[PDB]
């Protein structure tokens, strides 16, 4: 039935350190792979982060934690959308919802059928994560100055199409995902004035 | 009035949490409804006396505005800033309409924006109180009864296993 | 940014001021005026009630929108009594 309170799942989660909870709701939306990011958990998180921030020498530990926060916030902010509406309040939080929208749809949604997104190397796996939270703060950079969010969202759509594809670009040419980052550094220089 | 059968146990307590959130939400939207109404009635009395006045004055009878729209949580509210013998009398009576008919534009627009949003909020409160919450309560009861019966339906079987 | 719509005789005095005054007579193009009057950010639009019974739909549509601020006005003859109507049902709808 999908009920994880069964004896098998219960006795397993007592002698394991990693649990990837799947749910029919995501498999319904064809959100593959359907791992529920809110409850799924790994006790090896902190130590894996240490190893990987050394190997890649990028601030990976700081990135994965805040990338999860935008997801955590996304969950708490749809709780009100049912109640108050989309345009009702917390307008800057809409950016949070439309970058987490890209988190779950451009980064998390990993189809295992396509000939390139079947496997994503760690180095390439870095750029996608990198690109989205840059924008996540680049958005916050424009809402701090005063640029309306609808304007920026148009700037997104122009470059958001590119990151939607970022899954499909081959491993060797990572510079494409490295340079598209430079294009989103560009827009609110050309869209703020 | 039953929704759909989704028998699970931890789902019951998550539903109790969903119930308390619904009650919290219903509570918040109820005294939000009264505070929106509080100012609505305030502005109507300004609205009605401006409108009738406007009518009489009009009937006996670079200059652009910039409108930054202020806010009161749900809707935003507009504040109108202007940033510029019978022949002459008609033009001036007309000119006397200008500082008014625009102030009418202020009050009348704010009112209709408030009023529309009251209905939206009123719908949500009603839909939450009449549909959502009772469907939750009646479901957790039917869910509680199920596992109550299932528990002891197994206990009896176990006694049969015990008596083999 | 202010626009006004109605009969030339009653509304052309507004042209002394910077008001993009129209003389629309149509049921649909009045909307077409107001629709082009919608994508330009004209803060307020003044309307003679004589013209408003034509295209009632279009001012109910932007009624929930802040801009434009659609305003009913009497022309040189008189209002149709849109004030008696809209302040009466709006007060009761909320409460």
């Amino acid at each position: 039935g999908g009920d994880i309170s069964e004896p098998v799942t219960q006795n397993t989660l007592r002698v394991v350190k990693v649990f990837w909870g799947l749910d029919s709701s995501l498999a319904q939306k064809r959100h593959f792979p359907s791992i529920n990011w809110i409850q799924s958990y790994s006790l090896y998180s902190t130590e894996v982060g240490r190893y990987m921030d050394q190997i890649l020498q990028q601030d990976w530990s700081d990135m994965v934690t805040e990338g999860m926060r935008i997801l955590q916030e996304e969950e708490q902010l749809n709780e009100i959308v049912r109640l108050v509406g989309i345009d009702s309040l917390s307008d800057n939080d809409r950016l949070t919802l439309e970058v987490a929208k890209s988190i779950r749809e451009d980064y998390l949604q990993q189809n295992a059928f396509d000939d390139v997104d079947t496997f994503t190397s760690r180095e390439k796996q870095f750029n996608m994560l990198k690109v989205i939270l840059t924008f996540g703060k680049e958005a916050r950079k424009a809402l701090s100055l005063g640029a309306y969010f609808n304007e920026i969202m148009e700037g997104t759509v122009a470059v958001r199409e590119r990151i939607s594809r970022s899954k499909y670009i081959p491993e060797e040419e990572l510079a494409k995902i490295s340079s598209i980052n430079e294009e989103i550094k560009e827009t609110i220089q050309l869209i703020v004035s | 009035m039953r929704l759909n059968v989704n028998p699970t146990r931890m789902e019951l307590t998550r539903l109790k949490k969903q119930l308390t959130t619904a009650t919290r939400g219903h509570k918040l939207l109820k005294d939000k409804q009264d505070e929106l109404m509080r100012q609505f009635i305030l502005l109507i009395r300004k609205n009605n006396e401006l409108r009738q006045a406007i009518e009489k004055e009009t009937q006996t009878a670079n200059v652009s505005i910039s409108v930054v729209e202020k806010n009161i949580m749900s809707v935003k509210v507009p504040l109108m800033n202007f940033q510029y013998a019978e022949l002459d009398r008609s033009i001036d009576g007309f000119t006397q309409l200008l500082p008014k008919l625009l102030k009418l534009a202020e009050v009348e627009k704010t009112c209709q924006l408030m009023a529309e949003e009251i209905e939206k909020t009123r719908r949500r409160v009603n839909a939450l109180e009449y549909m959502t919450i009772p469907q939750l309560e009646e479901t957790i009861y039917y869910i509680k009864m199920k596992l109550e019966e299932n528990e002891r339906a197994e206990v009896t079987r176990l006694i049969k296993v015990k008596n083999m | 940014k202010i626009g006004v719509v109605g009969d030339k005789d009653s509304v052309s005095p507004f042209r002394l001021f910077g008001f993009d005054v129209q003389h629309g007579t149509t049921k649909t193009e009045i909307r077409k005026t107001i629709d082009e009057m919608a994508k330009n950010e004209y803060g307020v639009i003044y309307i003679t009630e004589q013209c408003a019974n034509l295209v009632p739909e279009t001012i109910e549509r932007y009624k929930g929108q802040l801009t434009p601020a659609i305003i009913l006005i009497p022309s040189h003859q008189g209002t149709l009594g849109i004030g008696l109507e809209e302040i009466q049902n709006s007060v009761e709808k909320a409460v």
